[PDB]
């Protein structure tokens, strides 16, 4: 346990860890304090990512980088990060033009994505059921890899390049003096620091509580939920693929051979796990609709994890102004494993400069209570 | 010297107005307190004509500079202030902070102060009091206590003495409830006006007994003071209840003791039948028709857990010893995360109260890791056996039943006899015939006697008549202070 | 316990004992089940009733007819329903537009409605904050009464009728020889009878469960929430209020002098009760933007009861065909207390001539398989 450190980040889950690693790759001295294990919590629970496919500009061009980093750093520190691309498919005219229109957005920052054909849709994933998608959004340069193993990596390098990495080590409240952050009190003692973060997505608003952060960032936790089957064939579903009009529904082949998925069935905001019967029964609906072959398939196990939802699903990433060096990555909304080496990066240009290649402002801490969503 | 003041007091001098009249009274002093001490007693009437004081059951509404509808027992007494009687129903016409704390403790008596003092070797707490005093039913006392052989109000002194600045102690201040998220609990409160978010990982119950209701005629009457007012005004408030005073009830001594340190005349009546007087109390008749002129009545009949914020944590409930008690495990925990400790467990000396707090703070002081012996608190507990209260045989027959009041808001005896008579048995339903425990108290003071009425009438066993359970704010807050 | 009836209805809430009560005013012989007492369960829990102003022909009709019966019944046995009127607030261009409409439709069918003005919605009501409030829909026959004492009446009269009313007896299982009902199993012993009715609404799944009905009635018990407030001045709010853009709040003041009321705060499909810190805080948001004396007042207890909801927020009220004289008369979605009435009289009908006067066949328990929303 350190007494004093320059940088202290809350949260050591794949943003906390990715955050620590940029800022001590770059030669600045970080202590990330975990009150579990590295890469519990949400990234634990976490499907395999990864996707530039978004619908705004920022989103498109912070996931095209963070996809970047993703290449660079998955060969470089060896931890695995397969190409296999993001399937959507598409059903009506409605969907069609909307998805004619998202492309269009994705492609101007350069994400080549293609609107494509049934029977190609169906190439990839050959035991997709064909009969009644009319196209599909296709981008290959989008993949997959483990929460688990990406995290520890990261994490280890982290410490490699210096940082102070603190496991069963849970923050409990602030020193602030003036409007001066002093230190980190936690359940071991207290760490003087003068630069926190705040990287707890599902528990973001306790951490503002101790800080007594007056501004309304509403990050609520809400459960949902997961399936994985017996393994099968390597490379028999390659792809993430999603389903919209099939209930939200997401599903890939793990590494080990899995088929890991989950859809849209939400339960209202809460800190509880446990699986549900009704999730049961829906995914397997959902599913067998989308690629038929999976009714002769065994469930093995069903899981539960945190959205930490925001109320337009983007996450709160700044500083805090009125708190002196508070700063917050946080509120994911269910896509936050893909972003994090991005976040990593802007966060440590924040810190480090005060302002970020990307256009960081778009996430916005302020943005809520402003009543600009976006 | 007021008429009822027992002490010259050397507070700030100031002065008031009620109904016009020009009254002297000291600066902190409480709206009813300093009316009191000017032998002023009936303050409001009930929406069905019933005369009323501040020292029993039910609220006080007041009209306080034009504002109608303010409670009297909160405000204090300011200078040039203009006060007025109301009719029940009158009323006037026109930044959350979030804390978060180890464990949040409810309740500031022995047991509390108990709990805060195990804790904060290690530990942050809250401290949470409605009562503007430290002390609990303690600090009503000042006669030498068993335990801590030593004066009751020089005991609260020394104990509040030793807090620390991990503890946040929240005087003046009124828990709404338990609420479990999982990851911690919920405990908002309400001080002054200010609504304040309590965000703790445990909490404990340290939330006390409240004295029993006493049934006979005109028991809502002026003048009728209930244990722990009359103990209140005359101890920690200087004033006298009367200048003669009629005594009451099972556990009379208590009071008697105070009596007599204080040097006021009073009469020991066993068995009170009826209370009578134009705007006070000015005779008693006991059940073999004997009268005594008197200035008030003090009941004191046994004080019962309040069970309330026990079964709105989401507590359960078992009747033993005369009286209902939180079902524990082998913890003091109510549920998982929730202790419970003093006179909210059950009845017994202050220092058992406090040495229960004590035990309660020390394990969850062990559940944080820390080395805690919460088991010398155990076997210093077992010296203590907890005391039993007799169940009351209401002679029904034997009082004009719609004189006798069981709740605080309309609610005569008679009322709820009727709708037992015609073959109701259900509290629920009870409940929802009659208003009882419906009133400004949520059962509190009624509950039970309702309970012993259905249970007379019926010959159904107490321990098989379960209680409606307390909901959602436990405590009475308006509702402005509920947005945004 | 009798061993034998004509018609056995399962429930004694409002609709329950209201059918109950036709069917033995009609000269049939009846008998009601109820597993606690008569009234216990969302009639125990319910608001005051009682609205003409619906949006569709036959809901408008229904309503028409059972205030009609709330009159009649309410006079002859003297238990109280006071036409204080229903106040809809509207604030935009867009309520008033679908309110001019919905109001038209109501005229159409007998229910003289008015949109009216500001100042005019002030006169009734003066404590309402008239500020944002452009107009507001009127009815002067729609009122409130208590549904205990409503039920608690036609319930001795049903007795009186010569109805049996069975307390604390639950229904267990049904003796079904053929397609023939033989026997309701009950846990006091099993009664004959040929004829059953299902209403039991947040629980008619489980009685539609034990009579082995295959066809899809999808209702669900949902947490609805109310609070009180302490006695105020007779007559201070006299008609049920409405505003929904204030988050579907009604509020209005009980006979003790109350002012009860909730929000449309619905919590996910569950048999839960117990009341939540969440809507106590938006309740009080919600209520002293409409009457700002409110803040003023203090609060004394919360709690919560059920909506049994369907997909279209209509009951299921009808013969099922396949089940030799079963009926179900459940899912009224949050104003099941007001249409009771009427109901008894359409279900007494059914069982009675085989058709009815109102269009019963909006509430066709056959709708949701056929796919077929109202
Ligand atoms: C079923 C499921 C599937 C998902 N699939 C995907 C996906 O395919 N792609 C994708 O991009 N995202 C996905 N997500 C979301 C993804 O898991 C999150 O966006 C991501 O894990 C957020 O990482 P984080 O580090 O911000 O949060 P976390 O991983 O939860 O890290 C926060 C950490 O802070 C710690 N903490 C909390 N309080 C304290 C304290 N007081 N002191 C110290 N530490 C504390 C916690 O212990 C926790 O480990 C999925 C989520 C779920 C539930
Ligand atoms: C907070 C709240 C406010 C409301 N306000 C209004 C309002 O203002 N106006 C309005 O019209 N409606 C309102 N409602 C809804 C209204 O309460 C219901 O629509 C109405 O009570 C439905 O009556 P019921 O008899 O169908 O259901 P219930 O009253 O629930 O009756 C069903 C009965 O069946 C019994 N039962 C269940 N299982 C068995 C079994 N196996 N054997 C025997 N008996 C069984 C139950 O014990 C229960 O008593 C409100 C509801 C809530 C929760
Ligand atoms: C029409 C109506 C009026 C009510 N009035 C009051 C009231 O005046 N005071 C009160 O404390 N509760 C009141 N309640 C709440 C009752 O206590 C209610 O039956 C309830 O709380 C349900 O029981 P539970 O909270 O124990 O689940 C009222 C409920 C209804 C439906
Ligand atoms: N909801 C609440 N919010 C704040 N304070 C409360 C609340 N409910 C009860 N209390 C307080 O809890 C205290 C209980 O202390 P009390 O002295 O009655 O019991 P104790 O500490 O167990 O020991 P003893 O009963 O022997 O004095 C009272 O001061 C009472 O005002
Ligand atoms: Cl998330
Ligand atoms: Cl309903
Ligand atoms: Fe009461």
């Amino acid at each position: 346990l350190p007494e004093k450190s320059e940088i202290v980040v809350i949260g050591g889950g794949i943003v906390g860890v990715t955050i620590a690693h940029e800022l001590a790759k770059r030669g600045e001295e970080v202590t990330v304090i975990e009150k579990r294990f590295i890469g519990s919590g949400s990234t634990f629970r976490c499907g395999t990512g990864i996707r530039q496919q978004f619908n705004d500009e920022a989103n498109v061009r912070v996931m095209k980088r963070s996809v970047e980093l993703w290449k660079k750093y998955s060969e470089e520190y060896g931890f695995s990060f397969k190409q296999t691309g993001y399937l959507f498919l598409l059903y009506d005219d409605e969907e069609v033009k909307t998805f004619k229109r998202n492309i269009e957005i994705q492609n101007k920052f350069g994400v080549p994505t293609k609107l494509i054909t049934p029977e190609e849709a169906k190439e990839i994933v050959p035991l997709l059921d064909i009969s009644e998608v009319i196209a599909a959004s296709w981008n290959p340069t989008d993949g997959k890899a483990d929460p688990f193993e990406a995290t520890t990596a990261f994490a280890v390098k982290a410490k490699e390049y210096g940082a102070k990495l603190l496991e069963y080590t849970e923050v409990k409240g602030f020193l602030i003096e003036n409007n001066e952050i002093k230190g980190v009190k936690t359940n071991k003692g207290i760490i003087k620091t003068g630069i926190v973060v705040n990287a707890t997505n599902a528990w973001a608003n306790l951490i503002n509580a101790m800080a007594g952060i007056k501004t309304k960032i509403p990050i609520e936790p809400y459960k949902h939920q997961a399936v994985i089957t017996q393994p099968i064939k390597r490379g028999t579903i390659n792809p993430m693929v999603i389903s919209f009009k099939y209930g939200h529904a997401y599903l890939t082949q793990t590494f080990h051979g899995g088929i890991i998925g989950g859809i849209g069935y939400e339960i209202g905001p809460t800190y509880d796990l446990t699986p549900t019967y009704e999730f049961l029964r829906e995914v397997s609906y959902y599913f067998t609709k989308i690629i038929p072959a999976l009714k002769n398939l065994l469930i093995l196990r069903t899981w539960a994890g945190y959205y930490a939802k925001t109320p337009d699903s983007n996450p709160a990433i700044g500083r805090i102004e009125e708190l002196n060096d508070y700063y917050i990555a946080a509120g994911f909304s269910g896509h936050g494993f893909m972003m994090a080496p991005a976040v990593g990066e802007m966060v440590a240009e924040l810190i480090t400069k005060g302002k970020t290649k990307l256009p960081v402002e778009w996430y916005d801490p302020y943005r809520f209570e402003r009543g600009e969503l976006r | 010297m007021r008429p009822l003041d027992l002490t010259e007091k050397r507070g700030k001098k100031v002065t008031i107005y009620f109904e016009g009249k020009e009254l002297e009274a000291y600066e902190g002093e409480k709206l009813p307190v300093a009316l009191l001490a000017n032998e002023i007693y009936w303050l409001t009437t009930s929406n069905e004509g019933r005369k009323r004081g501040a020292f029993t059951f039910g609220p006080v509404p007041m009209t306080v500079n034009g504002v109608k509808g303010l409670e009297a027992r909160r405000i204090k007494v300011k200078d040039g202030m203009k006060i007025e009687r109301q009719g029940y129903y009158d009323f006037h016409e026109e930044e959350i902070e979030r804390v978060v704390v180890d464990v949040a403790i409810i309740g500031g008596g022995p047991a509390g102060i108990g709990a805060a003092l195990e804790l904060q070797q290690y530990l942050t707490v809250a401290l949470i009091e409605e009562r503007g005093w430290l002390g609990g039913d303690m600090w009503l006392k000042g006669i030498k206590q068993e335990g801590f052989n030593k004066d009751s109000r020089k005991v609260v002194e020394e104990l509040v003495g030793k807090l620390n600045e991990n503890t946040k102690i929240y005087l003046e201040t009124s828990a709404l409830g338990v609420f479990d998220k999982g990851e911690y609990f919920l405990v908002p409160v309400v001080r002054g006006d200010k609504l304040i978010e309590i965000l703790a990982k445990r909490v404990v119950l340290a939330t006390g007994a409240i004295d029993s209701t006493m049934l006979f005629e005109n028991n809502d009457m002026p003048g009728v003071f209930r244990r722990d007012f009359a103990l209140e005004v005359m101890n920690v408030w200087e004033v006298a209840p009367g200048r003669k005073v009629a005594v009451t009830g099972s556990k009379a001594d208590e009071v008697i003791q105070e009596l007599e340190r204080w040097g006021i005349d009073y009469v020991h009546i066993p068995n009170v039948k009826r209370v009578e007087g134009n705007e006070k109390v000015e005779r008693v008749i006991d059940m073999n028709n004997h009268e005594y002129k008197v200035d008030a009545l003090i009941f004191a009949d046994g004080r019962r857990p309040d069970i309330n914020p026990i079964t709105q944590a989401g507590g359960k409930l078992r009747f033993r010893r005369g009286y209902y008690s939180p079902v524990l495990d082998e913890y003091h925990r109510i549920k998982d995360g929730i202790y419970v400790a003093g006179s909210a467990v059950s009845i017994k000396p202050h220092y058992a109260n406090y040495l229960e707090g004590k035990l309660v703070g020390a394990y969850i002081l062990k559940e944080f890791g820390y080395d805690a012996q919460p088991c010398i608190y155990e076997e210093k507990l077992r010296e203590y056996e907890p005391e039993s209260l007799s169940i009351p045989r209401i002679p029904l027959d034997k009082f004009n039943l719609e004189d006798v009041q069981i709740c605080g808001c309309d609610v005569s005896l008679k009322k709820v006899d009727e709708v037992i008579r015609k073959g109701i048995t259900d509290l629920q339903i009870i409940k929802r015939l009659t208003h009882l425990a419906m009133g400004f108290c949520q059962g509190r003071y009624c509950l039970f006697n309702g309970a012993v009425v259905v249970s007379q009438r019926t010959g159904k066993k107490l321990s098989e008549i379960d209680l409606p359970v307390a909901r959602s704010p436990i405590k009475n807050v308006k509702m402005g202070i509920l947005a945004r």
